[PDB]
């Protein structure tokens, strides 16, 4: 599912 | 006595962390010699991240589009290029705190220390393992990308990880310092998931040796096993196969404690089939797998850097 | 997301570590401005370990009996004095790497980072807590004395512990940086033993809040509890009493998660009764007590994963 | 068992 770019 | 989850001293790395800003996005970079390394997604807007074309995005950027801050000094960017998933920003000053270092790509099951940073400022350090599914179970918030992982050997810092992103299960994905992803992940906003993980068998064995060194012996038993018989049990319990190389690596601990590896394997086999029956090992009710054989030797013999 | 035993970056302390030798005994010292702090038992001999008279041992020493090495550089000692159980060696150079710092004496339950050192050089960094019985569960070998524990909130190093010795159970005892021991311990190799240790209840509750912040609620229940009834139950599992001060300290985490403190106390009562039934909380199969409420706010997002 | 200086 959705990745988070930190 | 005692056994703790121990990180390398981080001072040599702290002197290399900088803040990198491009447009509205701020993250961290690694300043070594006259280059600053950072994740290439610093050039992306949120809309860009849905299907970024990084070559195209970078064309539009000039050197002054990258704001690089080392403490309260702005570094002058005099070149920019991309290597795989990292940007290389050439600056006009070599970092005078550059340690002896190399870039290394690690294998699953190897451990390293993470220096978590925000806004170019080191905030915490902890010890991580590269999981068999190539994720790391980090602790990271927004703005932590560009934080690095490393090991030390004597006076040489081996950089092995740069942080990029978080997966929906809350584990983490990143690259080596040449920008190559660990694991089947891409720096794109799209559905991605970690695969099923397994337990790092050789590290569990190492930690059982650490436990024996520290006086925890209740799991020792009269039995031994073979590599083939043990690996049938490992497969059943989602443990990594044990190889002959792994056996060889444990030999020091094996002789230091007088417990052969396949003797200890018979302990681990029994723990997998029966559990711990209310008991603990080195203060844990789970079988710990983020200490390597060398981590155990290093802590228990007081190796310094 | 994630939750780790996270230490402070150690560089500011690395720059202060030196080696101190007196006779045949070597341990670590802490070099701040023009003073090196170290455990006074560096002046003992193999015949001074059960009942040393440190005043008498020290009056027999000159400044040049102390060999202080900072990396490959010998520092010149120009004065010496004793303050409780630490020696203060005045040197003729101020450490150019001295950070902003203070000395703080901590209370049981507080956490700190340890930079374990040998021969003035760092081996590793880890997180510790001051246990309710005034010991710490460290990882320390011979030669580690003089290693320090610290926090670095904001840009200031707060030194709270200096390592001295190991007790028979394998846990550790030391002093604040004024040289006063934590707990009833003395720097003699005479038989000493720590009191029964207990679990740091307020920290367990903080860590349950961390678990909720990071998205897990499975261990909650529909009940509440009075503070009195919670303590009557928790003490039967060797948990420390929870005070109203502790309840107040948990207020910010309670507000961020919408879980009243006494409702979290009811969840902890059920966890002690039930165990985790094959589950884990933040990667552990035991209830963790070496994260404080301040540590959880330091590490966790300010936005709960609802 | 006695204390051990380190």
């Amino acid at each position: 599912s959705g990745v988070t770019f930190q | 006595s005692g056994f703790r989850k121990m990180a390398f001293p981080s001072g040599k790395v702290e002197g290399c962390m900088v803040q990198v800003t491009c447009g509205t996005t701020t993250l961290n970079g690694l300043w070594l010699d006259d280059v600053v390394y950072c994740p290439r997604h610093v050039i992306c807007t949120s809309e860009d991240m849905l299907n970024p074309n990084y070559e195209d995005l970078l064309i539009r950027k000039s050197n002054h589009n990258f704001l690089v801050q080392a403490g309260n000094v702005q570094l002058r960017v005099i070149g920019h290029s991309m290597q795989n998933c990292v940007l290389k920003l050439k600056v006009d000053t070599a970092n005078p705190k550059t340690p002896k270092y190399k870039f290394v790509r690690i294998q699953p099951g190897q451990t390293f220390s993470v220096l978590a940073c925000y806004n170019g400022s080191p905030s915490g350090v902890y010890q991580c393992a590269m999981r068999p599914n190539f994720t790391i179970k980090g602790s990271f918030l927004n703005g932590s990308a560009g934080s690095v992982g490393f090991n030390i050997d004597y006076d040489c810092v081996s950089f092995c990880y740069m942080h990029h992103m978080e997966l929906p299960t809350g584990v983490h994905a990143g690259t080596d310092l040449e920008g190559n992803f660990y694991g089947p992940f891409v720096d794109r906003q799209t559905a991605q998931a970690a695969g099923t993980d397994t337990t790092i068998t050789v590290n569990v064995l190492a930690w059982l040796y650490a436990a024996v060194i520290n006086g925890d012996r209740w799991f020792l038993n009269r039995f031994t096993t073979t590599l083939n018989d043990f690996n049938l049990v490992a497969m059943k319990y989602n443990y990594e196969p044990l190889t002959q190389d792994h056996v060889d690596i444990l030999g020091p601990l094996s002789a230091q404690t007088g417990i052969a590896v396949l003797d200890m394997c018979a302990s681990l086999k029994e723990l997998l089939q029966n559990g711990m029956n209310g008991r603990t090992i080195l203060g844990s009710a789970l079988l710990e797998d983020e200490f390597t054989p060398f981590d155990v030797v290093r802590q228990c013999s007081g190796v310094t850097f």
